[PDB]
């Protein structure tokens, strides 16, 4: 396989879904909007607390870095002035990585940015655009890249990329960038092979994701 | 604060003036009835329970281990460890600051009544728990060393070891036990009320107190650690050269009665 | 490696199958900064209690319309051990532990019902233990709640059983805790049933009546001192 | 502008002092805006291409004041992993570089001592942290951090190592009351830093940071895309959600860009400039100082 | 490793090991901070670099207090090695000066956080004695900085690891230490001292004075 | 206890049918109308007609909370309260500010009990010009089972000090002032701090000895 | 953390439900929730999942230092910390955290305490080099149920889980890959399986302690809704041969010994359930994984 | 016009010909033009059957946001001195509710609640910025509606676009099979609750069971078979 998606899995909470990426699989509650705490009472904004937890041992200083990569692109993705004052917490849990966790952190990140679209799909809570992202590695044995790269693959890698791009006017017209971390050595003729290739690579997979949550919201939705 | 202002300043008066009359009505060297309770522990080397008059508790223990002393700079260590208050808050570091440096080796404290052979010290692990605190524990507590230190039995070397016996660990009689005997500094608290120095407030006195002078005394002397403290924040002022010289020589006088009491139950 | 019995009916204590080991408790011992207090020896387990309050907390949250709130601190010193304790026991789950079990019991011994908006805290502070300990520390609470006069409505009694084989031990020490699979018992009041019953150990289901039923009896020959002792207490106090 | 100032806090500052109160490494202040990073790396030790798990991360603690009484907070953290995470990703420090070998300390009853030296049983790596403190932050930190960690790690060397004869039947006696295996070998190193050989270190992996932001100018709203280099205040860290972080070395390598796109509009164009700017700003850095 | 701060391999373990006074001091030269001071001493014997910073006058509303209070963080050196229980002693040394010569009756709900960086600390050639001045030197001209109200200046010698501080001109003392000096050294420590604080009171006026 | 259902009704008592087994510790006596378990020592218990002298807790914005050494804390609020500058004046609305800055956490006062409730709660009130706050003193505090339980106990003593007693152990022990002197007032000093210059040497020990 | 508030109406209800012996359900009070298991693509991934009630359990080994106290086990150490998935109640790791313990502790209590997961073989150096097994169970639903799905996420996972083979020579070790060698399985000595009776009281506290009357409604496997509002609790856990392996009661409603021990009666039946369906599972989802390890066997005949 | 909506689109009808704003459109505070936000089905009115065309989409969700003219069973969380404050839907933002909010109450006609009644109320305020107020009285009928304050019965939680759905399309035919099957009483919820009650407990009780088991399979042919199986386990 390749990609699959599931929303509505979980029945507690107010959204939810299972993202699984080959070996890679992210499973996604969000649940609000709800009541904030006095620390994370935002005036006009809702507030994100965003929490990331290995299936491997337990959280650390890593799952915060992710934090803040995953609330960057979050931030402009949930319409922050759609519930002032109120607080959604987005909680991201690693049912397997397949891969080593310290070292990359490619697929992990690429999976969460996913299965938190989706979740806030079902939970409810405005959307401006669609977003995916997807993985792209270089290996060192062809000295080039191979997008979507499995555990094997990034194992051989010197260096790795993910991409994020917001997606308007029939989900295909990239708007803008809300990530490109380009990690490992990288030289600009490189750079702007990964955008071109990646954009295209992306609007596939919103493709399958859009596609996705029309099947699954169908039955439910009905007339 | 806890006391009302009206009952502030007439301790204050009270106090501040010539007879220094207070809630006990003592004259500067005069000292609360405090109860010494010891030996109830059969497992530790010392124990020592202290119950004073304003229902303040402080229970000290003494544990130990023999150690090579050669890879160690330290002898006696203190945890100090207060009822309702954690492992952390800083008066609870303070006091366990104060206290090792009172006990430090070779600083009015032996530091050979602690060996048995030149090579090997024995380590001893002062261990205090306080059961209810509202006054200040510290002199309580060196109060409690002192009785304890002296209650202290420590396990009778089998044999003289030398430090060429064979080059092995020292290996102790099965029953005899060493009574241990060590003079540990007693540390005394003055406060200052005006110009009147007045040697041990009460908690009342302590919380009107401008400031106190925390003074030890070991092996017949005053000796280091010397440390001002303020009794409060809200009643604080400064004090004078002189006052300073009047509670050294204040010390002097009636410390060695109250350590020749204290030795003998 | 030793004996933990023999068909001579000796241990190396040289208690027998159901004798007690020594109980000896005195009450208000500190009877100037604490509501009530007592003292607890079961063997070498040295234990004391002080109960403060009830006392209105001065934060809100604390303060509770429908009952008074509870708070269980089982605090165990470093010196409880044969050896200096190098670790943090205060912040440990083997700590919480007890503390969850202690008051979600004694929460429903006492009344809490007739306390609205207050806090209470038990304060219960270990000086040794030499095993037995966890029925131990049960019997002091129960002696400080009814010195404190804090309303209850029966004595929860600790008490423990050691199974060697068939063989049950009434009480225990360091030896039969690490050398059998030992039980722990509670019972309130002259009741057959059960507050607390706590195994760590493989016990099995088929002599599981075996080692409860000397236990339940075991529980009311503990009881019988803890009034006995109170009476001999308050008759002093009323003489007076 | 950025000024340092380079063997002030280092324990091998001098030649004819090495003092035992003192064991910091590489050392670096490092003086931007009124925003001071102070930068200490220190060692330890454990006993044991172009793949990324050959290359080696010092271990941080970033520290930041902001008037928090704490040291322990959700922004200094970040920080810190982020700073472990570069590192590796820039492949520094080889492993084989800490892979360092001991000879032997002989003792003479000849009332003299012989510390017998290889060339520079069992085997060692050493480990690298860096305690870097931050006084007075004004703006985004990250690329101060990384700015002195560089001038701190040219400077870094490493002790020297040594053990006994019969290393392998040294034993142990230290741990007691067990119940077996309370009586066994260890290997103890002691480490001596009477001679101190300079870290090995792979020059073309260094990079120096700098920081961007991408930020529109509407005229109504104060009632297209304007690129601004590096961020000094509190109104540009609040306000610049657009920001491209990259670190460029200064042969036209860059070892991570990272771009978050807080929500205004980024054309490729303004990314074409920034990673020129970074270079230069790199190239510019490098021969200030001569490191 | 933790939850709250990476601390790498944790089996891993240190390396084992093989007037007389200038100070100079400077001010109001970094900012997020109400006001800063700088104390460099040199000496024959070590050379010491302190640096502080005072944040605020906060409010600590929610809750009234009858005055404000003085909170006192001491940061170990990047280069000298103590145990936090002393730096504990020493802030509660500090607090207790503080108390005395800050007034503290202009500001209710006041929490004032106090940060003194024991950074640099250098031999040529107990320890926490000898700073003692330095830190009472650096933290006096940053509450002065940021308009913090103050008795007098408050400013100390060290005579033979024995610390006395006094205000008014060396007529009062807010403050005494003595850790292992010998015994009855009162006189020669005082009169020492007292020149030594009438000495860096002026130097800490001047500092004041270029502002 | 009994398994008599018309007995052991009140308090110290619960029960299953009718057969009631003790709740606290304490003597089995008849107070009231009924046979009932009475406690051995417990916490101080308020009831009307009660004067007590007690401390302030918190202030709020429309209540003291008042520490007696009770179960919980009693209830002292604006309709129950003498205040210096008339008799009622010097205050025109409310404020948290404007009740603390006559009386502070930690001042000490002598208040009478108004009305006992059944939460345990009890609402005091000052209200003559010799209750209100208790000054020039020091003080002094026992078992409140180890005093007479009376209606008042506040008397002259010799050396010309007053006691101020009340049913919950607090003791204050004061100079005859004018309140105490004029029994043989104050209408500006009645939450009014002040201590008088005027108390001496020997009115300081007479207070001490007492 | 934010906590459910139900009506009055609600928890009266519950009770009659009971009372008048029904559930919501449409259970039996002695009838348990069937539990599926899904083994993973990798050993010791497992997903258990019964009803609503959604946990998994993943487990990780290490090469870690023993203890100072016994250096002759290993480590066992189970992480039971809980986030914003089945509520808000739970947040943050811990926040409150009187649940973690206690799960915690029961799985070690279970497994570590009395043996079912051999910890003597740990030891790969004495006193230098041992396993840590370190268990983290996450919950992504609940719907009660809690400590019976933790116990069987625990056991499934440990039991589908393997660890590098290793070389000693000396004290170095030589790891051997996973595709290089095959990886082995765990040591287990027991089945530890937990069954929760929650205790409603059809009375009030006062007429229970000094009645002897048994009414008490006694259901196990309990719904979000009762965790909540039981009054009472008893955690048995057992083993497949007859012997009970651990006990938590403390607090809530009591019972006669002859009460609780038929609790262990039911319990007993129910475990060897449990126990078989974990068994046909596991061999099933292993005969897929077996699939050419049975052609290229070394164990054969002469 | 009734068609699947994405986020991230463009809007199906021209921003230049008027329309009536309804959910899930969202108007951009800078650009002022409109476009959507959820993922679910749009629909569009056209005129002639309106004054102005109110377009809107119908999305599903799990979490309850106060929308006026909305009607909610909430329980009363807490006893406040002026108000009460109700949780309609667990977890969330504060609802109050007046003292006088019931028929015939007034400041010398109090009412004596308690925490953990229900009450069954019309949304009659709601902001985002400031509170949402229910009252139990409705302003608009002038008849309160037999709103008021439930007691016994048993709420069952729903989905939100179950709850609409049965609500507001009486062709539904859940309520029509359960009618054959007992006779009940039935308040509807548009927080995620709906409540039941018959007068006996096993009746209750198979409504209970049969919404909910409805409610998850959420199918039209499902619907008939699960009341039929319920309704029959219940008297077996």
């Amino acid at each position: 396989m390749s990609v699959q998606a599931e929303i509505g899995i979980l029945d507690h909470v107010d959204g939810s879904s299972e993202f699984v990426s080959q070996d890679t699989k992210v499973i996604c509650s969000v649940t609000g909007p709800i009541e904030p705490k006095a620390r994370q009472e935002l005036p006009t904004q809702l507030a994100l607390e965003i929490i990331v937890r290995p299936a491997k041992g337990v959280a650390t200083t890593r799952e915060k870095v992710l934090e803040d990569k995953l609330r960057a692109v979050l931030t402009p993705l949930i319409t922050r002035h759609c519930y002032p004052r109120q607080l959604c917490q987005i909680t991201c849990q690693i049912l397997e990585s397949g891969e080593d966790e310290a070292e990359f952190s490619l697929r992990e990140l690429s999976c969460c940015i996913n299965a938190a679209f989706l979740a806030l799909v079902d939970a409810g809570i405005a959307l401006n655009s669609m977003c995916a992202s997807i993985p792209i590695a270089i290996i060192k044995d062809t000295s080039d890249i191979i997008v979507d790269p499995t555990a094997e693959q990034l194992k051989i890698s010197l260096s790795v990329h993910t991409l994020a791009l917001e997606f308007v006017n029939g989900g295909k017209v990239v708007k803008n960038v809300l990530l490109l971390d380009s990690n490992g050595d990288f030289n600009e003729d490189q750079l702007f092979s990964l955008l071109e290739l990646g954009e295209q690579k992306c609007q596939e997979l919103v493709t399958n994701i859009r596609r996705i949550i029309q099947d699954n919201i169908s039955p439910r939705l009905v007339v | 604060m806890s006391l009302s202002v009206a009952e502030k300043s007439y301790l204050y008066d009270s106090l501040a003036s010539t007879p220094s009359i207070r809630p006990d009505g003592r004259l500067p060297h005069q000292f609360r009835p405090i109860e010494i309770f010891t030996d109830f522990l059969p497992s530790s080397n010392g124990s020592s329970r202290i119950i004073a008059s304003d229902g303040s508790e402080c229970i000290v223990s003494i544990k130990s281990k023999v150690v090579d002393h050669h890879v160690e700079n330290e002898l006696l260590q203190v945890d100090v460890d207060i009822a309702g208050q954690r492992d952390d808050a800083l008066v609870v570091e303070t006091i366990t600051s104060l206290l090792n440096k009172v006990l430090k080796s070779g600083s009015g404290v032996d530091s050979s009544k602690l060996q048995l052979t030149k090579k090997y010290s024995f380590k001893i692990f002062v261990d205090v728990l306080v059961i209810s605190s509202h006054s200040h524990p510290i002199s309580l507590i060196s109060f409690a060393i002192y009785s304890a230190l002296n209650s202290t039995y420590l396990p009778k070397l089998i044999s003289a070891f030398d430090d060429l016996e064979v080059e092995e660990l020292p290996t102790f009689h099965d029953y005899d036990m060493v009574k241990l005997d060590i003079n540990p500094p007693l540390v005394f608290i003055l406060a200052v009320v005006g110009n009147n120095m007045l040697l041990d407030p009460a908690a009342n006195e302590s919380e009107v107190a401008n400031n106190g002078l925390i003074i030890s005394w070991s092996n017949g002397k005053i000796t280091s650690p010397i440390r001002s403290v303020a009794l409060n924040d809200s009643n604080v002022k400064s004090f004078k050269p002189h006052l300073l010289k009047q509670g050294l020589a204040m010390v002097e006088k009636y410390a060695p009665d109250v350590v020749r009491s204290l030795e003998n139950l | 490696r030793l004996e933990i019995y023999s068909p001579e009916g000796l241990r190396l204590d040289g208690r027998r199958w159901n004798e007690l080991r020594r109980f000896e408790s005195s009450i208000n011992t500190h009877p100037h900064a604490a509501d009530g207090s007592s003292y607890m020896e079961q063997g070498n387990n040295k234990i004391i209690t002080l109960v403060k309050g009830p006392k209105e907390p001065r934060l809100k949250s604390q303060m509770d319309t429908s009952k008074a709130l509870l708070n269980v601190s089982v605090n165990i010193t470093k010196f409880s051990k044969f050896e200096r304790s190098k670790s943090s026991h205060k912040n440990e789950r083997r700590v919480l532990e007890i503390q969850t079990s202690l008051v979600r019991m004694f929460e429903k011994n006492v009344m809490l019902n007739i306390y609205p908006r207050t806090v209470i805290d038990i304060e219960i502070h270990v000086l040794e233990q030499d095993g037995g300990i966890m029925g131990s520390l049960i019997n002091g609470i129960t002696l400080a709640l009814i010195d404190a006069g804090i309303s209850m409505f029966d004595y929860i009694s600790g008490i423990s059983v050691g199974l060697y084989d068939t063989t049950p031990l009434l009480d225990t020490n360091s030896l039969e805790e690490n050398a059998m699979s030992t039980v722990t018992l509670g019972v309130v009041g002259k009741s057959e049933k059960l507050s607390l019953l706590l195994v760590e150990d493989k016990i099995p289901l088929d002599r599981l009546e075996n080692v409860l039923a000397i236990g339940i009896a075991g529980a009311h020959r503990v009881r019988d001192l803890m009034d006995e002792e109170l009476r001999k207490h308050a008759q002093k106090r009323v003489s007076n | 502008d950025v000024a340092i100032e380079n063997n002030t806090l280092s324990r091998y500052a001098d030649a004819g002092n090495i003092d035992t109160k003192n064991n910091i490494l590489g050392s670096n202040v490092l003086k931007s805006g009124k925003t001071i990073v102070i930068t200490s790396i220190t060692g330890g030790i454990i006993e044991e291409e172009d793949i990324i798990a050959n290359y080696a991360s010092v271990y941080p603690v970033v520290e930041v004041e902001r008037g928090r009484v704490g040291a322990c907070t959700d922004e200094e953290m970040t920080i810190s992993q982020k700073l472990h995470d570069s590192i590796l990703h820039s492949r520094i420090l080889p492993k084989k570089a800490l892979k360092v070998k001991a000879g032997v300390r002989s003792a003479n009853e000849d009332g003299t001592f012989s510390v017998l030296y290889p060339d520079e049983k069992r085997k060692w790596s050493y480990v690298l942290y860096a305690k870097i403190v931050v006084l007075s932050r004004t703006g985004p930190v990250f690329d101060l951090c990384w700015n002195s960690l560089m001038y701190a790690l040219q400077s870094v060397k490493l002790p020297r190592a040594f053990i006994d004869e019969r290393a392998s039947d040294l034993r142990m006696t230290i741990r007691t009351r067990g119940r077996s295996a309370t009586i066994r070998e260890t290997y103890e190193i002691i480490c001596d830093q009477t001679k101190s050989v300079p870290l090995m270190i792979n020059a073309k992996n260094i990079a120096f940071a700098s920081n961007y932001g991408i930020v529109e100018l509407d005229p109504e709203c104060q009632l297209n895309t304007v690129l601004i280099a590096d961020l000094d205040t509190e109104a540009e860290e609040t306000s610049i959600h657009s920001t491209i972080s990259i670190l460029a070395a200064p042969s036209g390598n860059y070892k991570q860009l990272t771009l978050m796109g807080g929500g205004a509009k980024i054309t490729p164009e303004m990314i074409k400039r920034s990673l020129l700017l970074s270079r230069v700003r790199a190239d510019d850095l490098s021969t200030r100082f001569n490191i | 490793q933790d939850r709250r701060r990476l601390l790498g391999p944790a089996a891993a373990k240190p390396m084992a090991f093989s007037s007389e006074q200038e100070l100079s001091l400077h001010t109001g030269f970094i900012e997020n901070c109400n006001g800063s001071a700088l104390v460099e001493a040199r000496s024959l014997g070590h050379q010491t670099s302190l640096i502080s910073a005072v944040y605020g006058p906060r409010s600590i509303r929610g809750s009234f207090t009858s005055q404000g209070t003085i909170s006192i963080q001491l940061k170990n050196g990047l280069l000298e090695k103590y145990n936090t229980n002393e730096l504990k002693e020493v802030s509660s040394f500090l607090m207790g000066i503080f108390n005395s010569v800050v007034n503290l009756s202009r500001y209710p709900k006041s929490g004032i956080d106090i940060f003194v960086y024991l950074t640099y600390d250098k031999d040529l050639t107990s320890q926490i004695s000898s700073l003692i001045p330095h830190c009472i030197t650096s933290i006096t001209l940053a509450l002065a900085d940021a308009g913090i109200e103050l008795v007098d200046m408050a400013g100390a010698g060290e005579a033979n690891g024995t610390v006395v501080s006094f205000i008014k001109n060396g007529e009062e003392i807010v403050g005494f230490w003595k850790d292992d000096g010998d015994d009855e050294d009162l006189l020669e420590c005082l009169d020492r001292c007292k020149e030594q604080y009438n000495r860096y009171r002026d130097l800490m006026i001047s500092c004041l004075m270029n502002q | 206890v009994t398994d008599d259902p018309i007995w052991m009704r009140g308090h110290g008592t619960y029960f299953l049918d009718n057969m009631t087994y003790s709740s606290v510790a304490g003597t089995v006596s008849r107070v009231n109308r009924l046979l009932s378990v009475i406690p051995l020592k417990g916490r101080y218990a308020p009831e009307t007609g009660d004067h007590v002298v007690g401390r302030i807790a918190e202030v709020g914005n429309k209540r003291w909370k008042v520490d007696i050494g009770g179960k919980q804390h009693a209830v002292l609020m604006l309709g129950s309260v003498n205040l210096p500058g008339g008799i009622l004046r010097r205050k025109s609305e409310s404020d948290e500010l404007q009740m603390r800055s006559f009386l502070k956490e930690g001042d000490l006062l002598n208040a009478e009990v108004q009305s006992l409730f059944q939460d345990g709660s009890a609402s005091l009130h000052t209200r003559s010009l010799k209750y209100g706050k208790l000054r020039n003193g020091m003080f002094c505090q026992v078992p409140s089972s180890l005093i007479v339980r009376a209606k008042n106990h506040t008397h002259n003593l010799p050396g010309n000090i007053t006691v101020v007693l009340g049913v919950n152990g607090y003791i204050w022990l004061r100079k005859t002032s004018q309140m105490d002197l004029a029994r043989d007032e104050s209408s500006w000093q009645i939450y009014s701090d002040e201590n008088d210059p005027s108390i001496s040497n020997n009115i300081r020990q007479a207070i001490c000895r007492y | 953390a934010k906590d459910i508030e139900i009506s009055a109406s609600e928890s009266k209800f519950i009770l009659e439900a009971l009372r008048q012996n029904y559930r919501l359900d449409g259970r039996s009070f002695d009838q348990f929730r069937d539990v599926e298991i899904t083994f993973g693509k990798e050993f010791g991934d497992v997903s258990v999942k019964m009803g609503n009630t959604k946990v998994h359990c993943r487990i990780s080994c290490q090469i870690a230092q023993p203890y100072e106290d016994r250096p002759f086990e290993g480590l066992f150490v189970i992480s039971t910390e809980i986030s914003p998935m089945a509520g808000s109640q739970f947040e943050n790791g811990n926040i409150t955290g009187e649940d973690e313990v206690l799960c915690s502790r029961i799985i070690e209590k279970s497994v570590r305490r009395s043996g079912a997961l051999d910890v003597e073989g740990l030891c790969i150096v004495a006193g230098s080099k041992c396993w840590a097994v370190r268990a983290d169970v996450h919950f992504l639903d609940c719907d009660g149920g809690f400590i019976d799905a933790s116990c069987i996420a625990v056991m499934a996972g440990l039991m589908h889980f393997k660890k590098p083979d290793i070389t000693v020579h000396g004290e170095q070790i030589i790891v051997h890959p996973v595709n290089e060698r095959e990886p082995v399985p765990l040591g287990i000595l027991h089945i530890p399986i937990c069954v929760t009776f929650s205790f409603f009281n059809p009375q009030d506290t006062e007429e229970n302690i000094k009645g002897e009357t048994n009414s008490e409604i006694s259901i196990i496997d309990a719904t979000l809704k009762e965790e909540l509002l039981r009054d009472g609790v008893l955690t048995v856990t057992l083993n497949k041969n007859r012997e009970v392996v651990q006990v938590s009661k403390a607090g809530g409603l009591p019972m006669d010994a002859l009460t609780l021990m038929k609790c262990c009666h039911e319990a007993y039946s129910i475990i060897e359930k449990i126990t078989d369906q974990i068994l046909q599972l596991l061999k099933e989802d292993s005969e897929k994984r077996n699939k050419y390890a049975a052609m290229l066997t070394s164990e054969n005949a002469r | 016009m009734s068609t699947f909506i994405f986020p991230g689109d463009s809007f199906p009808v021209d921003p230049t010909t008027p329309v009536k704003l309804g959910p899930g459109i969202y108007c951009d505070p800078n650009t002022q033009e409109i476009r959507p936000v959820n993922t679910g089905v749009l629909h569009v009115s056209a005129k002639g059957k309106s004054g102005v065309q109110t377009a809107y989409i119908d999305y599903s969700s799990k979490r309850y946001i106060p929308s006026v003219n909305d009607f909610v069973i909430g329980v009363i969380i807490g006893t406040f001195s002026d108000s009460y404050k109700v949780s309609l839907q667990n977890f969330s933002s504060s609802v109050s509710l007046s003292y006088m909010a019931f028929p015939n109450a007034s400041k010398k006609n109090r009412p004596t609640l308690q925490v953990g009644d229900l009450v069954y109320a019309r949304v009659c305020t709601a902001e985002k910025e400031l509170e949402a107020e229910i009252e139990c009285f409705d302003s608009t009928t002038g008849r309160d509606a037999g709103f008021g304050i439930l007691e016994d019965g048993m709420i069952i939680d729903v989905n939100l676009n179950f709850a609409r759905q049965l609500l507001f399309n009486n062709d539904f035919p859940l309520l029509k099979v359960l009618a054959a099957h007992t006779k009940f009483e039935v308040a509807i919820g548009l927080n995620g609750k709906i409540w039941v009650k018959c007068e006996e407990l096993s009746n209750t009780l198979a409504c209970y069971r049969t919404i909910m088991e409805c409610c998850q399979k959420n199918d039209t042919a499902a619907f008939k078979d699960i009341a039929k199986r319920q309704f029959k386990e219940i008297l077996t």
